[PDB]
Protein backbone atom coordinates (compact mmCIF):
# COMPACT_ATOMS: atom_id res chain seq x y z
CA UNK A 1 0.00 0.00 0.00
CA UNK A 2 1.19 3.65 -0.57
CA UNK A 3 0.30 5.23 2.68
CA UNK A 4 2.03 4.82 5.91
CA UNK A 5 0.64 1.83 8.51
CA UNK A 6 -0.37 4.21 10.92
CA UNK A 7 -2.01 7.41 10.68
CA UNK A 8 -2.19 8.63 13.61
CA UNK B 1 -31.25 2.34 -10.73
CA UNK B 2 -28.15 3.72 -9.41
CA UNK B 3 -24.96 1.68 -9.28
CA UNK B 4 -24.30 -1.19 -6.74
CA UNK B 5 -20.70 -1.09 -6.46
CA UNK B 6 -20.62 1.31 -3.34
CA UNK B 7 -23.01 -0.95 -1.38
CA UNK B 8 -20.94 -4.27 -2.13
CA UNK B 9 -17.55 -2.26 -1.48
CA UNK B 10 -18.98 -1.67 2.04
CA UNK B 11 -20.24 -4.90 2.51
CA UNK B 12 -16.96 -6.01 1.52
CA UNK B 13 -14.90 -3.62 3.52
CA UNK B 14 -16.57 -4.06 6.94
CA UNK B 15 -16.35 -8.36 6.19
CA UNK B 16 -12.59 -8.10 5.62
CA UNK B 17 -12.31 -5.73 9.02
CA UNK B 18 -14.66 -7.62 10.96
CA UNK B 19 -12.66 -11.38 10.16
CA UNK B 20 -9.01 -9.45 11.44
CA UNK B 21 -7.90 -8.74 7.46
CA UNK B 22 -6.63 -5.08 6.43
CA UNK B 23 -8.52 -3.70 4.09
CA UNK B 24 -6.73 -2.93 0.81
CA UNK B 25 -8.22 -1.09 -2.13
CA UNK B 26 -6.95 -1.15 -5.51
CA UNK B 27 -7.79 2.37 -7.68
CA UNK B 28 -7.76 3.61 -11.52
CA UNK B 29 -5.29 6.53 -11.32
CA UNK B 30 -6.55 7.38 -14.87
CA UNK B 31 -10.05 7.72 -13.80
CA UNK B 32 -11.46 11.56 -14.09
CA UNK B 33 -11.49 13.06 -10.57
CA UNK B 34 -8.71 10.74 -8.56
CA UNK B 35 -7.65 13.36 -6.48
CA UNK B 36 -4.37 11.20 -4.85
CA UNK B 37 -0.70 11.52 -4.22
CA UNK B 38 1.53 11.28 -7.36
CA UNK B 39 3.58 9.03 -6.03
CA UNK B 40 1.25 6.48 -5.36
CA UNK B 41 0.72 5.95 -8.97
CA UNK B 42 2.33 2.91 -10.33
CA UNK B 43 1.39 1.39 -13.55
CA UNK B 44 -1.77 3.30 -13.76
CA UNK B 45 -2.93 2.16 -10.10
CA UNK B 46 -3.03 2.84 -6.51
CA UNK B 47 -3.06 0.38 -3.71
CA UNK B 48 -3.94 1.80 -0.50
CA UNK B 49 -4.55 0.31 3.00
CA UNK B 50 -7.97 1.36 4.11
CA UNK B 51 -7.83 -0.06 7.86
CA UNK B 52 -8.83 2.85 10.57
CA UNK B 53 -5.40 2.58 11.71
CA UNK B 54 -3.82 3.14 8.62
CA UNK B 55 -6.71 6.51 7.89
CA UNK B 56 -8.87 8.86 9.42
CA UNK B 57 -12.11 9.47 9.21
CA UNK B 58 -12.57 6.87 6.02
CA UNK B 59 -15.82 7.61 4.21
CA UNK B 60 -17.69 5.32 2.22
CA UNK B 61 -19.91 7.30 0.41
CA UNK B 62 -21.91 6.17 -2.89
CA UNK B 63 -20.34 8.28 -5.23
CA UNK B 64 -16.86 8.66 -3.50
CA UNK B 65 -14.36 7.34 -1.03
CA UNK B 66 -12.53 9.94 1.07
CA UNK B 67 -10.41 10.27 3.76
CA UNK B 68 -6.73 11.46 5.76
CA UNK B 69 -3.85 9.20 5.21
CA UNK B 70 0.14 9.49 5.89
CA UNK B 71 2.60 9.14 3.18
CA UNK B 72 5.86 8.61 4.53
CA UNK B 73 5.00 11.48 7.86
CA UNK B 74 2.87 13.96 5.27
CA UNK B 75 -1.03 14.09 6.17
CA UNK B 76 -2.89 13.89 3.07
CA UNK B 77 -6.60 13.66 2.20
CA UNK B 78 -7.56 11.74 -0.79
CA UNK B 79 -10.95 12.26 -2.92
CA UNK B 80 -11.54 8.83 -5.25
CA UNK B 81 -14.53 8.80 -7.49
CA UNK B 82 -16.58 5.37 -6.97
CA UNK B 83 -16.28 4.80 -10.64
CA UNK B 84 -12.22 4.43 -10.25
CA UNK B 85 -12.89 1.65 -7.65
CA UNK B 86 -11.73 -1.32 -8.89
CA UNK B 87 -11.38 -3.91 -6.21
CA UNK B 88 -10.95 -4.55 -2.78
CA UNK B 89 -9.08 -7.35 -1.34
CA UNK B 90 -7.33 -9.06 2.28
CA UNK B 91 -3.97 -7.73 2.25
CA UNK B 92 -3.24 -10.91 4.33
CA UNK B 93 -4.15 -13.34 1.66
CA UNK B 94 -5.55 -11.65 -1.44
CA UNK B 95 -9.32 -12.36 -0.68
CA UNK B 96 -11.93 -10.19 -1.85
CA UNK B 97 -13.83 -9.02 -4.81
CA UNK B 98 -12.98 -7.48 -8.01
CA UNK B 99 -15.78 -4.94 -8.88
CA UNK B 100 -18.13 -5.69 -11.98
CA UNK B 101 -17.92 -3.07 -14.81
CA UNK B 102 -21.28 -0.61 -14.27
CA UNK B 103 -22.58 1.07 -17.47
CA UNK B 104 -22.82 4.18 -15.66
CA UNK B 105 -19.33 4.53 -14.18
CA UNK B 106 -18.49 4.94 -18.34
Amino acid sequence: ACNDENYA
Amino acid sequence: SSPKRPYLLRAYYDWLVDNSFTPYLVVDATYLGVNVPVECVKDGQIVLNLSASATGNLQLTNDFIQFNARFKGVSRELYIPMGAALAIYARENGDGVMFEPEEIYD
